[PDB]
């Protein structure tokens, strides 16, 4: 219910910051790790909801051997779940591998539905 | 621009264009299809069909002459073009073989071929073309035991008993000099065509047409020709229109630009700024469709025609389209206003102004024979443009709120409701 | 597709009461189902406003 | 970056940038079909949806055609919106943004439409087949896609610039001020676009005779024939085309249609019979050849066609100007014949 | 109604009907496919359901095969059940139902099933296009109908009272003796047969070289070569056919398949290179066809041949009767060509 | 098909409580909504059989 761009922007003007972000960072790498996604095989965009039409378009917009790579995650955390175990730790989300995936896809779709309702409510100067 | 002009008895129409390189004349009659009897239908489809006999147009082609002819529901026209030095080869030839010397084209074993091949062509229309099928149906429903019910084309049953007396009873009827305008388009100026239309001393008929006991009046209606084995479902709906010289005409325009037209499987056509597009086009309800504003001399129509193959779900495409037409009474904005006038612009002017010269010649003269001059583009845009909100929302409270409809279908057709839920959806109960 | 179709609830009011195609055919003893859910609502309604005072 | 304008006292302008790549450039089959289709998608700085919602708010539409010399790509408006719409022009074929996700959701299921529309009508059938036999690797490319070699994105990106490029290009605009539209061409982005070669060869496309070819379908019947013609006897085979449909020949009941394609190096003369049942297709066109066989005097039909050609070419303006006083006689030699339908009954180029 | 048997202190018996029906003799394009899909359906005595009951419960099974010249119909079972399985042949035979219904529930549905899987395989394809380019309506005819010319359920009454004739037919038992077969055709209905005549020619089967046929495909390119062989040649290009399959040629790494269908009055030598891309199957047959222009020998293979010929005549004991011995050179002459799938990157006729 | 989808009656049963496709990480929290069924049901159950009593 927040769109993606509006935490984009935010996030932006925080990470090109100097000050803003040598404090804020820190914060958010000790907040995903203790979140604790990582250790169910799992990166942050596996965990958007995607009961939305922006999402559907991402996921339908997103390629083949990311969606397989998806899918595999996705069965992975619910078998491990299942079990209320965790993953062996060999087999967690590195930070170099929890990468931003699906946010251009997301970002495209939002930037076009955006225009769609202003072009839907176009007024005329006349 | 357009000059128009009155002779001894016959009124000439040109439009001038001297950036052409054909020059197109002929004569417009003023008795379409709407002056038929239910007995003699498609006496007007003969006539279009002998003047474009084989042996009338080798005549026409040895001298380099094209013919052209239009049957509609007021007018019918007769038009010969060629280069721009022999417009009086064209006026020679529409003379000597349509207007006084027409025993050799009303010719046994020419009528006989000819008959031939208009039954041929009108079984072919009466089973291959559905669109056009559904909007002549439309036509015959909404204006029922009317003269304007009759269709352009004829009947397979009436055709079968027509003779060539019942042709040279229309001819004497009909054919005459009160009832024509002569149309020059092209780059054939007025002056020459008046000096060899009066050097030829050029004379119809005498008589004058009769006259209709009865004018054309709206019943609401609804016709089923439904027909399982075909693959979509056809269905024209429309109300009552204007008709010509309406103030209320180019109004009808814009509001059927407003809705425009669609194709689904074009992506540009997707795309467009209609609301109707965006409840439509989520479990692909039509493939296309098309709103027309039909005017006629009488009367008028104004309504859409769709073909889909979503059967199961026409009612709901009938339930949107028609709830997006009550948005003209209530709630029709500023900027679908401002696009449809652009649109509508842009379309008149690809009518009116395009290269063909026997499309010119056929609209001058509907136009001159009916109201007795041309509007011209200019003071059609000047029309266009001073149309506001309040005059569609007027037009629309008029004519289109809770208005009786008249419905046409073929194909698969069941899924479509009765006539009762469909004109209870003219009028929403102001949510 | 219409709301009245998109819905839970209303579909099902829809499908029953509202779109359910009926014969053309059938004639006044058809609306004696009906008069029986008339009749069922009378009876459990009126029956609730005496059993607050029934003893 | 010829640019060429014809003024008029009038209301729509309409410009046209029109580009050699047609399907005889074509690199792999349907690439300019697939290009086509995507020419009015969405750019670097304008989506395909403001484009189409800004051009209804200015009064003009865009279309874009595909044959097989060329894809034009045309703009109706209304003539004091010029300048919107030659930058329009310039941004589809400067920067258009070549997206998979419409690769995958607009322009295959477009292109999936285009040919299935075009294979239900045996004419187009029996036209492609009569130009792959005549022509085999240039003229005779198919014209429109069908996924018989994979077309990729990379692909289309490779043939439109190629193609988009300077050199390759015509600018022509009915009722618009030349001066203006030059202005206007420079001073955009046609101006930025790769001066390339023109694709145009000024040889001869290489033509074969007597081949024959032999398709089955379900519904009507179509026997055809195909004539490669020069640039001398253009002229000829349009009188021809135009006789043999006129009502000055007896052959104008048998034959369905007849017309002569025109390039800027030959062209091609085809002609179809075509209806519903073997017999009367086979009867039909061996009169038809019979007759051909024998001369045709066409010089009757010489007024006719130069009123037709003006007709034809009022709707284009590529003029090839052609004689038609020095056509006098016809007689059929060589061609090139295809049989679309029920072929266990149509005839042969043996008995023809 | 010549009958012959083989005798075999075996358990199976099996028990052949053929006729001289097949798509040789089709009146309509695939009215033999429809007749071969119609065969084992209900007669008038009993129904098709009481056929397949009662013969599994006697352990037994029926088949019917078409191929080109004949209309095969099979008959597998248990030794000591041979009278009810050839009364059930006889009334197959004789008094067939020819119900619409069945027509339009059962033997099209069929039909159009054995179509659909024939299409996929682009070796079909090019061996029946290869078939209608080399003889054009005897054995051009196709194996299978599609619905390109419409056969009515009268159209299969008229093929079957044409082909279902007394002298049409062949009964071939193996494992069964001959005079309790011979015993059992007649004292039965295959004796009040209609005394027609056979329908199978002397003559030569009128063949055409030098043709080409291209037709495009989804899938997988075939390029195929055809050469009809007349009656005494039909030694050399059977060796010709193990030869170039075996691994004494150069060649079976590029060819895919190779054969040699014999008939009565001649036949023809089919060769197919199949791959997935064009530029391997292009190259292949490019070089089969240049290094069968020049020579090659033969003698090599004849062994094998024999080997080959006996196997595959092992089945069937009415074969050709080949002799082998005086095979020692083959020269390709000249031979019809097809390309089937990527027909615009596989190579032309005159370029091989 | 199975009987249990070719009724009326069988199929809402089926379609609700037998061939439920259900997540299958939900963990022990996801039992309420059946356990507040149980309660509802005893609650009927025994206020019918106290309102035998009561007056
Ligand atoms: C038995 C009951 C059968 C009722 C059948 C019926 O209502 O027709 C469905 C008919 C067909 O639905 P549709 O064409 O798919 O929907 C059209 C759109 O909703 C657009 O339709 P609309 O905008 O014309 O209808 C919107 C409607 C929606 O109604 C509301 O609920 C508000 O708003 C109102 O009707 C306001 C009425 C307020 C006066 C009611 C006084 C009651 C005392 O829809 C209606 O007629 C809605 C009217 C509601 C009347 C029934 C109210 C509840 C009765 C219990
Ligand atoms: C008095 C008879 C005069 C009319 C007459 O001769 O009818 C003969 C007529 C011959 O029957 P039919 O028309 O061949 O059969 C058609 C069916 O009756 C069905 O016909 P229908 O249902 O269309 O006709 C409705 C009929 C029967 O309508 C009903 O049964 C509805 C009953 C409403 C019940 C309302 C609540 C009941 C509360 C407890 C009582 O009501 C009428 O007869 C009206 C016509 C006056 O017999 C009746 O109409 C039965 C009337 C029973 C009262
Ligand atoms: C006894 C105190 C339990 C503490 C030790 C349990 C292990 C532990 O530290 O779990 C922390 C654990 C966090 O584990 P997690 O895997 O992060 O939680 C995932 C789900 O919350 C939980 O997912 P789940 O499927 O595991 O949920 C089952 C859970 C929760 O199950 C339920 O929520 C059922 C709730 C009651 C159902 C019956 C309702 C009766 C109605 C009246 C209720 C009146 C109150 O029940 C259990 O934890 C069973 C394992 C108990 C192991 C006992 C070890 C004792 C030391 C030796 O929190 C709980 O297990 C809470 C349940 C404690 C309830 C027992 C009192
Ligand atoms: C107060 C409620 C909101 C105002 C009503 C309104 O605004 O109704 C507008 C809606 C929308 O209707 P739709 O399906 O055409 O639009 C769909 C696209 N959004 O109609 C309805 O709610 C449906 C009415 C149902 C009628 C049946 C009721 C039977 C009850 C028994
Ligand atoms: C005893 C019956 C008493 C009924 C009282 C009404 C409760 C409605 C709760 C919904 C509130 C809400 O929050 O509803 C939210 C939904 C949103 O719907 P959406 O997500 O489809 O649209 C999302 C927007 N596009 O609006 C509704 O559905 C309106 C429902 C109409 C009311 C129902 C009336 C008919 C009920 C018939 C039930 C028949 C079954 C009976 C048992 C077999
Ligand atoms: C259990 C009881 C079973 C009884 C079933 C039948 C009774 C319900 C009838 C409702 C009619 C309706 O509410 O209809 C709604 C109609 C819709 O009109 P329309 O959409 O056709 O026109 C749409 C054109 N724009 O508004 C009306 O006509 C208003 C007049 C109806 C008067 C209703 C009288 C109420 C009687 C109560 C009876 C108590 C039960
Ligand atoms: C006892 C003997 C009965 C007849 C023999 C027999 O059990 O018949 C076996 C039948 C046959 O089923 P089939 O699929 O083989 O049908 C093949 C047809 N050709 O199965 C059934 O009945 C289906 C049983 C489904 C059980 C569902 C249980 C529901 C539990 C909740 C009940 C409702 C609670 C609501 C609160
Ligand atoms: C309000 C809405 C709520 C929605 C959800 C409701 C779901 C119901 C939850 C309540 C549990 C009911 C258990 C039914 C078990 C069953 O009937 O099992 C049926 C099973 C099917 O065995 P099988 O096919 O696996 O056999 C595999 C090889 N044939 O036979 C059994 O093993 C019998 C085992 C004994 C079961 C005794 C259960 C006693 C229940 C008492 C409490 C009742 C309340
Ligand atoms: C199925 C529908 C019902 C039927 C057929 C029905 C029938 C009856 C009948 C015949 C009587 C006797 C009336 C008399 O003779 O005076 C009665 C009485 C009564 N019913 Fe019902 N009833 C129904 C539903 C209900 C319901 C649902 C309630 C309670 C909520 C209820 C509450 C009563 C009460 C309180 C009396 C008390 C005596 C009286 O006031 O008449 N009824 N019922
Ligand atoms: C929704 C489910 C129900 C709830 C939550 C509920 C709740 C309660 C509660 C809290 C009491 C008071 C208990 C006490 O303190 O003594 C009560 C009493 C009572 N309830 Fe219910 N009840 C439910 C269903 C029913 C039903 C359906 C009936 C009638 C058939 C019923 C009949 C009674 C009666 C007769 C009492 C009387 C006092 C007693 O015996 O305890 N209950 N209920």
């Amino acid at each position: 219910p927040q769109s993606f761009t509006s935490i984009a922007r935010i996030g932006d003007y925080i990470l090109k910051s100097p000050v803003l972000s040598k404090l804020c960072v820190p914060v958010a790498n000790q907040f995903i790790n203790l979140a604790g996604y990582k250790k169910l095989g799992l990166k942050f965009d596996d965990l958007i909801a995607e009961e939305n039409p922006i999402m559907q378009t991402a996921l339908r917009r997103l390629p083949e051997d990311e969606s397989y790579a998806r899918a595999y995650r996705i069965i992975r955390a619910h078998q491990t779940e299942l079990t209320h175990h965790l993953l062996p730790r060999n087999e967690w989300i590195k930070a170099q591998e929890d990468v931003p995936y699906l946010l251009p896809y997301i970002l495209e779709a939002e930037a076009a539905a955006k225009e769609k309702d202003e072009l839907d409510n176009i007024e005329v100067s006349k | 621009a357009e000059v128009t002009q009155l002779s001894n008895g016959i009124v000439v129409a040109t439009e001038h264009n001297p950036s052409a390189h054909t020059a197109s004349v002929g004569v417009v009659f003023g008795s379409g299809a709407a002056n038929e009897n239910p007995y003699n239908n498609g006496v007007s489809n003969l006539w279009k069909n002998i003047f474009l006999s084989k042996e009338n147009s080798a005549v026409a082609a040895k001298e380099g002459l094209a013919l052209s002819s239009n049957i509609s529901r007021d007018f019918q026209s007769y038009i010969v073009s060629s280069l721009p030095g022999s417009t009086d080869k064209s006026l020679d030839f529409l003379n000597q073989s349509f207007i006084q010397q027409k025993a050799n084209l009303l010719s046994s074993s020419n009528f006989e071929a000819t008959k031939k091949s208009v039954l041929k062509q009108v079984q072919d229309f009466e089973e291959n073309d559905h669109p056009n099928r559904v909007l002549e149906h439309l036509h015959s429903t909404a204006f029922q035991n009317t003269p304007l019910s009759l269709p352009t084309r004829g009947t397979l049953e009436s055709l079968e008993n027509l003779v060539v007396a019942d042709l040279e009873s229309f001819a004497n009827n009909h054919f005459l000099n009160s009832n024509a305008v002569v149309v020059g388009t092209g780059n054939i100026k007025h002056e020459d065509l008046v000096n060899s239309i009066e050097s030829k001393n050029l004379s119809l008929q005498t008589g004058t047409k009769p006259v209709l006991k009865k004018k054309a009046a709206f019943l609401g209606s609804e016709v089923r020709l439904r027909d399982d084995t075909l693959p979509k479902a056809w269905i024209s709906l429309a109300v009552e229109g204007e008709p010509v010289n309406s103030p209320n005409y180019f109004v009808a325009k814009l509001a059927a630009q407003i809705f425009g037209s669609y194709n689904a499987f074009e992506p540009a056509s997707r795309l467009q700024g209609i609301k109707l597009l965006d409840n439509i086009q989520e479990y692909q309800l039509c493939d296309n469709f098309n709103h027309f504003s039909l005017s006629y001399k009488d009367s008028g129509l104004w309504g859409f025609s769709t073909a889909t193959r979503n059967v199961t779900m026409i009612d709901d495409l009938i339930h949107f389209t028609l709830k997006q037409w009550n948005r003209l009474t209530i709630s029709v904005t500023d900027t679908e206003v401002e696009r449809a006038k652009s649109l509508l612009k842009l379309q008149l002017g690809q009518l009116y102004e395009s290269g063909n010269p026997v499309n010119d010649a056929n609209l001058l003269g509907a136009e001159v024979l009916i109201k007795g001059s041309k509007l011209s583009l200019g003071e059609a845009f000047k029309k266009i443009d001073a149309i506001t909100v309040k005059d569609v929302k007027a037009w629309a409270g008029k004519r289109l709120w809770d208005q009786d409809i008249a419905i046409a279908g073929t194909g698969q057709i069941e899924g479509l409701l009765d006539y009762m839920r469909i004109r209870s959806d003219m009028s929403m109960m102001r949510w | 597709m219409a709301f009245r179709k998109s819905n839970v609830y209303l579909s099902l009011v829809n499908s029953y009461i509202i779109d359910s195609p009926q014969p053309s055919s059938i004639n006044y003893w058809w609306n004696m189902g009906s008069l029986l859910g008339l009749c069922l609502v009378i009876q459990i309604v009126t029956g609730i406003f005496m059993a607050m005072h029934y003893s | 970056l010829t640019v060429s304008a014809r003024d008029a006292p009038t209301k729509i302008s309409t410009l046209a940038v029109k580009v050699h790549g047609g399907s005889r450039y074509a690199t792999k089959d349907g690439v300019a079909h697939l290009l086509n289709r995507f020419n009015f998608q969405n750019t670097n700085t304008r989506s395909a949806l403001k484009l189409v919602r800004e051009s209804e708010l200015l009064g003009g539409t865009f279309k874009s055609t595909l044959d097989r010399e060329y894809i034009t790509l045309k703009a109706t408006f209304l003539k004091d919106d010029l300048p919107y719409y030659v930058n329009a022009l310039a941004d589809v074929l400067y920067k258009t943004a070549f997206k998979p996700h419409e690769l995958t959701e607009s322009v295959l299921p477009a292109a999936r439409y285009d040919y299935a529309v075009a294979e239900q009508c045996p004419v187009k059938s029996a036209e492609d087949q009569l130009y792959a036999i005549t022509f085999r690797k240039g003229l005779g490319n198919p014209l429109l896609y069908d996924g018989v070699e994979r077309v990729s994105l990379q692909d289309i990106k490779d043939f439109a610039d190629k193609v988009y490029t300077k050199e390759n290009l015509e600018v022509s605009g009915e009722n618009v001020v030349e001066a203006d539209l030059k202005r206007f061409v420079d001073e955009s982005l046609l101006s930025t676009l790769p001066a390339g070669k023109s694709l145009v060869s000024k040889s001869e496309p290489k033509f074969f005779l007597g081949e024959e070819n032999r398709v089955r379908f379900i519904g009507d019947s179509v026997a055809a024939i195909g004539i490669p013609v020069n640039k001398a006897s253009l002229a000829q085979y349009e009188v021809l085309a135009n006789y043999l449909t006129s009502a000055l020949s007896e052959l104008s009941g048998l034959i369905s249609s007849a017309k002569l394609d025109k390039f800027t190096d030959g062209g091609l003369f085809t002609l179809f019979v075509r209806d519903q049942d073997s017999a009367v297709v086979s009867s039909n066109i061996k009169k038809i050849v019979a007759d051909l066989k024998k001369g045709k005097d066409l010089s009757p039909a010489i007024n006719y066609t130069k009123l037709k050609n003006a007709v034809q070419n009022e709707s284009v303006s590529s003029p090839i100007e052609l004689n038609f006083d020095a056509v006098k006689d016809f007689k059929l030699g060589k061609f090139n014949y295809v049989a679309v339908g029920d072929v266990s009954n149509l005839p042969y180029l043996d008995e023809l």
